[PDB]
């Protein structure tokens, strides 16, 4: 997270991080209900070879091949409260586009499920769509301006860009931000997602219910932190129904 | 021939066929109400033959009548159960009222969670029967604040 602030310990307790067996990061995601994480489709599996550009199965990450940390705060030291947790199944959106980044959502089945708590619990599936210009909050552990990773999470809180002029400004640039995309940052640029924090949430409260929702994961964006550019995440509210088919998730 | 003396029902129980005296040869079925069996050593019945003999005896005296159990209710994952006041009776008519585990879980109306034991020794509800609640995880709620 680029011109982020270290998030408060047990605010985030949705917060999933996806780590190779060893332990180093690579992604961040969410729990969804009791025993399923949503991330980012292009966290789940191998670069692909230009010259070959399409996604097959051989590309796919093992579920024996990384695991899950829900309850976590420190990017490398240790809680109590953590959860190591293994991987069951994984499931990418049947229309991801590996070169365009649309439908860039995949659900994780756990193969152990989490004992929920004060630092770990689900994050609400949205309710509805979004207003412009609502303020968000992006959470990650992915690297910081002038290239260092932090001790700890980082966070920050953004407003949503219309999805018309993120369209316009990312033209130039020949990148197209479909329906299933939704933009946050400001034009002046700063604060935004970046390496590592790929799958990670985010989400804006609800009132009065003082509800939690998660309203996107991050996707993509051109280089982190520079003005006339918008961070892209993948719009969950599009995809609530094929998330609630698989899972069987429920608010 | 010789004559069988008067018999009398078990508590909670009958006898048939009824008559007014019984001879040798008759044959007598005992019965228990509907939540009930009858109860021969520890082992339960829905009904017991008894006979008036030769000698103007019966073959057996009448047994007693024992409550149907519904014993244990079946455990609900992240749920709780509380039985109707103090005794914690598992036997026909009373009750028991599922929960889930507060504040991480709530649970799903459908039921209102009111198991009740049947005359056939199984905790039924209302509307899902056998079938047991579910319990589902409460979002998006934290625990500690954000200055």
């Amino acid at each position: 997270i680029f011109n982020g602030r270290p998030a408060q310990k047990g605010t985030t307790p949705w917060i999933a991080m996806l780590s190779h067996l060893n332990g180093q990061p690579f992604c961040g995601g969410s729990l969804l209900g009791s025993s399923w994480i949503v991330t980012a489709a292009h966290c789940l599996h191998q670069s692909l070879d230009p010259k070959d550009p399409t996604l097959r199965d051989s590309d796919l990450l093992s579920p024996s091949d990384f695991k899950i940390i829900l309850g976590k705060h420190w990017r490398l030291r240790s809680d109590e409260n953590e959860q190591h947790l293994g991987v069951k199944h994984t499931t990418l959106h049947p229309q991801y586009d590996p070169n365009t980044f649309e439908n860039d959502v995949a659900l994780v089945e756990l193969l152990e499920s989490p004992v929920l708590n004060a630092f770990v619990m689900p994050i609400c599936l949205p309710e509805g769509p979004q207003q412009e210009g609502a303020m968000v909050i992006v959470s990650g552990w992915g690297k910081q301006f002038l290239q260092r990773f932090p001790e700890t999470l980082m966070e920050i809180e953004i407003p949503i860009v219309d999805h018309s002029t993120c369209q316009k400004a990312y033209a130039p640039l020949k990148k197209k931000v479909t329906r299933d995309m939704i933009c946050a940052g400001e034009k002046e640029g700063g604060k935004d997602a970046c390496a590592g924090d790929s799958g990670g949430p985010m989400v804006t409260l609800n009132r009065e219910r003082g509800q939690w929702y998660l309203v996107g994961t991050v996707s993509w964006g051109d280089d982190c932190g520079k003005k006339d550019r918008y961070g892209v995440y993948s719009y969950i509210h599009h995809n609530k129904d094929w998330i609630q088919r698989v899972t069987g998730v429920r608010n | 021939g010789n004559e069988c003396p008067e018999l009398q029902p078990p508590v909670h129980g009958k006898i048939e066929p009824s008559q007014a005296k019984y001879f040798f040869k008759d044959q007598v079925l005992v019965s228990c109400d509907t939540g009930y069996k009858v109860l021969k050593d520890n082992v339960e019945m829905d009904t017991f033959q008894i006979e008036c003999l030769k000698d103007g005896t019966w073959s057996n005296k009448i047994p007693t009548c024992k409550i149907v159990d519904c014993r244990a209710p079946g455990e609900l994952e992240h749920g709780l159960i509380t039985f109707s006041t103090r005794n914690n009776l598992t036997t026909y008519k009373s009750e028991i009222k599922y929960s889930c585990q507060e504040p991480y879980y709530k649970m799903l109306n459908n039921n209102t969670g009111i198991y009740t034991c049947s005359a056939q020794g199984v905790w039924m509800n209302k509307v899902l029967g056998r079938s047991l609640p579910t319990c589902l995880p409460v979002c998006g709620l934290p625990k500690f604040s954000r200055k």
